């Protein structure tokens, strides 16, 4: 099977240099243009360029010219995008793509997301978010977990060890001052809270911090 | 330099319905050598149609790319729950290679209102001096929604932090969180903290509030 | 891969002297190799494939006039100022409107206008260049053993039969050893650098289609064209026009789509199909077979003891040899099939030779169909298959009577010469003596003369013949023949070779 | 223009069917004959000019048919 | 140093300098380094005779590193030839041109 | 095609002082053919210097034009209360003719605080349903000032209209009007009404405020 396999997602800092691998598999490396495509975290596919697999000769889009090094290891059939002078714009998911050429790119690297930024690994502030009079919706008391100020992602936010799946909506962690806050919300019936404990169990493998906060009535 | 634009940006559909995804070549006649790349969130892209006219091997004949050279369409006559995805069209006729702004496959359903719950900052958080008023707008379809944080009757757009689920795997709704993050000082200098959620299911905002003076 | 039913199927005659042999092998022809101690090999290019290509430049063959703007100025106001000259997307044109008092000006007879029409391209096309590394050569190579209608045609079986192989040579992999199984192994030694000039041309994409175009000539295209990447063009004007200036009014029109003329510009240009790659149907390659490890099974087996029966009936593939598929009743297989090529049963002696050497029943299967070809000679004949009673013959005739063979091949010689240039002396394979200098004679001869005045197309050099013959008609002895050199051959031949 | 200065002939390797092949057969003569059959008034006046000049007989004919092609398409 | 005992590979395909000779960088799978690089300028694989001359004489893998990429140049002869890099199974080779 | 800039934009000066006003030719060398123009506000500008080196007839010798061809200077060694003016310099070497961003002569003085007075909407306006909270900031020097309208502790920049005098002919200060215009409903849905003004004379906003609940 032809499979484009790449390096792993990598946290980086501004000014650094990243080289994302792409290893060819299941096909003759030489014969197909190896391509690179930038998917910015919010943006769609923005094609970075292609390095000629026969010659090892890179070709860059006017954008990607000059900051980025396409390189091809031949024997082991690995392709590389090396980004130099890492920038917070260089934070993005990056894809090597095997050219079927004038038919474009058939397959794709499994994906490699660079995160270029300064911050240091930080534990979350996990806040049990209790409902008030209006926050009790029908029989259900919606409950919440404010997971606040951690770098990097992810945190693993479960609810009573994940025993609450359904009413849970764990909402996306986003950047705050290069730290992450997610406010996760379980919807539990007022019959089960605070009669049954609702404890949002928040594990942050990067900071190695597992923080468990029971939501208690205000 | 050749541009493609792929319309719509998203389509809420019934699975099995025909939702056709248009594309167009801004320049030249791209002729063949356009494609369709399905990329579901967090995936490497997956190529569907090639020469704009031809399935890849793995992608079933439900996917149909169509259109010639200035204009193109990605059809799936039976769009599916498995077809729920982000699709791209890629002109290959020239370097540079680029991608049109996608169309999404959303699964159409009943319109659901957000379950909206405004939790004041945890006493745990208040003891930290920071105050984040979290408003969880939950299980709404479609995703069309807005958060409005009202403070002492004066609406505050500052400290507002929004995080929402996607089309929600069970009910295919959306859930949202609205987090109003205040300094506990300004959290305490103002009283009524009101998140109100306007949603296509609601002719008005769905108002969830607390005056800290209340309990 | 095989030579079966190949329109051009030409027979490589084993002279021994080496197990290796140099060959010019191509996708058009399947070269069939008969050799002593060797079965009947097949050699043909499948196709030529340049895997990965680069874009030399792009051309805009149909353009779009947009936003025509004409900034007028009075008489004697001189150079007309239209800011759109700051945008290359705007094509700006100076000029004037000769003015009266009726139009905008207090003076008669002159004026000034700057006509800026924003250029855009309706339709653009692209040429592309081949890297000789990305060039492949797909050479179907086969050898004739026991075969049937299908297995010989279907490549899947002759893999398993180990009688066929398909492979790829590059300047990086110029030689390949390839194993024949029961028949051992052979080796090809190619010139994949030299199978083309990768830079003799470009692959020019016009429509979905691409085309071979001389990369000299490709520049010679006069038309809006592009930095291979992206944007800023040259002669983007030449698909646009200009008009009179009637008052301030002058217009710009984008010429009708010239794509038709593109095709018209492509005459000798070759259809080239991009898939993951171009596939060039026209082969030119020089490889070297090596027959050493090619073996013979069947030297052990004895006479097949059972009834020959025609599954196919005597027929010529078109190349002068008769193929038949024989259902062989006997179960004594695997066995060596007795067969010969005879004129009359009045004699048991062969006359022709076996196309497929070692006629053999593959397996113990009774009534087993065996596809084997042999060579009849000229005139009528029979075919004695086996001795004794079991022999079935069939009367055969081949009308090619011997003289015509000596004629055709002779006249084929000049046909072998033209269009093959110096490599026309590679038909002298394992050369020396004549064929050593024969190419070297033609070497600078072909690299001069015909190419020096080259660019001649049909009547251009076709009408030169009587003109140069007439100068030979009136001339001096020892001058006439010297003046006759350029006349006949290299001029008339290719001009006669095109008849039609 | 695009229809003129054709790639034909490519003639690189190329034992094959060229993109536009049978096109080349009638290109030279016919469209020049079309003009000169459209202009028989020209055809006859251009012919006698050959037998006028050079006075060598057979060479006098040569100038005509080429000139008869030349004035078509300049 | 004796002959490098192992399969070469082309770290870069042969590229004529434009000055008449041709260099190759060789990723060399043999860990037999430090070793003398077997390689030559050959007309046809049926003949091991050096035809051109070696620009870089005594090509040498510097160290025991396997797949060590080693840039080495020689001169191709007139017309057509090969470059056999190694010998036997351990010979890779390239058919690369000098039109001179 | 050729551009100019004339510095300073304004200069607060003692009259009689030498304030030299620079100018420069962005393009070419204008050589000669720059010309100084005083425009007192609401006037057609009065041409001062010609060839940038030569006084007009009507302009006094106090004006000194100077500088060569890429650069020019308007010097008044005795700047005056009459020399108070908007000064221009014009490259003429090339059509198009243009001017530099001008230089004002301001008469320097002591720094004066704004006299800040916040008038709630009069009953005449309150009867109209419109409400304008008008804050007159009188006689501040310099002109450098910032007014803000704070409402219930939440600053409102809306309905805010500002009109200020120029350098005030006698005290040479600047007076300003700050105006907070409100719908009487929003004027009466909020209470504290404040014009705070940070002026160079004060390190803090000069706060003049009322609540409708106050008087």
């Amino acid at each position: 099977q032809v499979q484009l396999m790449e390096s792993g997602p990598e946290l980086k800092k501004p000014g650094e240099t990243v080289k994302i691998s792409c290893k060819a598999s299941g096909y003759t490396f030489t014969d197909y243009s190896m391509h690179w495509v930038k998917q910015a975290p919010g943006k769609g596919l923005k094609w970075m360029g292609w390095i000629n697999t026969g010659t090892g000769e890179p070709t860059f889009a006017a954008d990607f010219k000059g900051r980025f090094a396409f390189s091809l290891e031949t024997s082991a059939s690995t392709a590389y995008l090396q980004i130099n002078n890492l920038k917070n714009e260089d934070t993005a998911s990056y894809f090597c793509a095997r050219g079927v050429g004038l038919y474009g790119v058939d397959y794709w690297g499994q994906g490699t997301s660079v995160t270029v930024s300064s911050p240091k690994t930080t534990p979350p502030s996990v806040y049990p978010l209790a409902p008030v009079c209006g926050d009790t919706t029908g029989s259900m008391v919606t409950l919440g977990c404010l997971v606040k100020g951690y770098f990097p992602e992810p945190v693993t936010v479960t609810w009573n060890s994940g025993s609450l799946s359904s009413g849970v909506h764990t909402f996306p962690a986003v950047l705050q001052s290069d730290l992450y806050t997610l406010s996760s919300s379980v919807t539990v019936p007022s019959s089960t809270w605070p009669s049954e404990t609702v404890t949002c169990n928040v594990a942050h493998p990067a900071s190695s911090t597992k923080v468990d906060k029971k939501i208690v009535p205000r | 330099d050749i541009v493609l634009t792929q319309s719509p940006a998203s389509l809420a559909v019934s699975l099995g319905q025909r939702a056709t995804i248009s594309c167009r070549a801004s320049q030249s006649v791209s002729t063949s050598y356009m494609h369709w790349y399905q990329q579901k969130p967090g995936q490497p892209p997956r190529l569907l149609i090639y020469l704009v006219s031809n399935l890849e091997s793995g992608v079933p004949s439900r996917f149909s790319g169509s259109g010639s050279g200035t204009d193109f369409t990605l059809n799936i006559h039976p769009v599916e729950a498995e077809d729920e995805a982000t699709y791209y069209c890629q002109h290959i006729r020239e370097l540079t290679r680029s991608e049109a702004g996608p169309s999404w496959l959303e699964i159409k359903r009943a319109d659901a209102a957000p379950t909206v719950s405004i939790f004041p900052p945890s006493s745990e958080q208040l003891t930290s001096g920071g105050a984040s008023v979290v408003c969880f707008l939950n299980n709404f379809y479609p995703k069309d929604i807005n958060v409005k944080w009202k403070i002492d009757g004066s609406e505050r757009q500052n400290g507002v932090l929004n995080s929402w689920t996607d089309q929600d795997s069970k009910d295919s709704t959306y859930s949202m969180s609205s987090t109003l993050t205040l300094t506990k000082d300004e959290y305490e200098r103002h009283n009524s903290y009101t998140c109100e959620a306007t949603h296509k299911t609601s002719t008005s905002p769905i108002v969830k509030s607390f005056n800290r003076n209340e309990c | 891969f095989n030579c079966l039913g190949m329109g051009n199927r030409d027979f490589i005659e084993g002279a021994s002297g080496a197990t290796w042999v140099d060959l010019v092998l191509e996708g058009d022809s399947c070269l069939t190799i008969m050799a002593n101690d060797k079965p009947t090999l097949d050699v043909r290019m499948i196709n030529i494939e340049a895997s990965q290509l680069a874009e030399v430049r792009s051309y805009c063959y149909h353009a779009s006039v947009t936003d025509i703007s004409t900034v007028a100025r009075c008489p004697m106001t001189g150079e007309a100022h239209n800011e759109k000259r700051a945008d290359s997307s705007y094509v700006c044109k100076q000029g004037f409107t000769d003015r009266g008092w009726g139009n905008g000006c207090g003076l008669f007879g002159k004026g000034s206008i700057d006509t800026c029409a924003k250029f855009s391209c309706t339709s653009k096309a692209i040429g592309r260049t081949i890297q000789p590394e990305n060039i492949k050569y797909e050479v179907g190579i086969f050898v004739h053993g026991t075969t049937t209608s299908e297995n010989h045609g279907n490549y899947s079986a002759q893999v398993g039969a180990s009688q066929a192989a398909k492979f790829t040579v590059t300047p990086n992999a110029p030689s390949i050893t390839l194993k024949l199984g029961d028949y051992g192994e052979v080796t090809l030694d190619c010139e994949p650098r030299s199978g083309l000039n990768t830079e003799a041309f470009y692959v020019m994409t016009v429509g979905s289609k691409s085309f071979l175009v001389h990369r000299e000539w490709f520049h010679d295209l006069a038309l809006p064209w592009t930095p291979p990447s992206s944007t800023a063009w040259r002669n983007r004007e030449l698909l646009m026009e200009f008009e009179e200036a009637h008052a301030t009014k002058q217009s710009v029109v984008a010429l009708g789509s010239q794509e038709g003329g593109l095709h018209q510009a492509l005459a000798g240009a070759i259809v080239v199909e991009y898939s993951s790659s171009v596939k060039l149907t026209s082969g030119h390659l020089k490889c070297r077979l090596k027959m050493d490890k090619l073996a013979l099974k069947g030297t052990t087996y004895g006479m097949c003891t059972g009834k020959f029966s025609f599954a196919k009936n005597p027929a010529d593939t078109g190349h002068g040899t008769v193929v038949i598929e024989l259902s062989y009743s006997g179960s004594d297989g695997p066995c060596k099939i007795p067969i010969v090529s005879v004129a009359s049963l009045n004699d048991m002696t062969p006359v022709g030779r076996l196309v497929t050497v070692n006629p053999f029943v593959a397996t113990s299967s009774a009534n087993s169909k065996v596809l084997v070809e042999m060579e009849p000679p000229f005139g009528d004949s029979y075919i004695v298959v086996g001795r004794g009673d079991k022999q079935i013959n069939h009367h055969w005739h081949k009308a090619g009577s011997t003289l015509g063979k000596a004629f055709l091949t002779t006249l084929k010689g000049a046909q072998r010469l033209a269009a093959l240039g110096d490599t026309a002396w590679d038909f002298g394979s394992i050369g020396g003596v004549f064929n050593s200098i024969g190419k070297a004679v033609h070497q600078v001869f072909g690299g001069a003369f015909r190419t020096l005045f080259g660019g001649m197309s049909w009547i251009t050099q076709g009408l030169m013949g009587a003109l140069l013959l007439w100068m030979g008609v009136n001339a001096r002895d020892r001058s006439i023949a010297l003046a006759f050199l350029a006349t006949g051959g290299v001029l008339l031949f290719l001009a006669t070779n095109v008849h039609a | 223009s695009v229809s003129v200065q054709t790639h034909g002939e490519s003639s690189l390797v190329n034992k094959t069917e060229t993109w536009l092949d049978s096109t080349k057969a009638t290109r030279y003569l016919m469209k020049t004959e079309n003009w000169i059959i459209r202009n028989p008034g020209y055809a006859f006046l251009a012919a006698v000019l050959g037998w006028m000049l050079g006075s060598n007989n057979g060479q006098r004919v040569v100038f005509t048919i080429l000139l008869l092609l030349v004035a078509p398409a300049y």
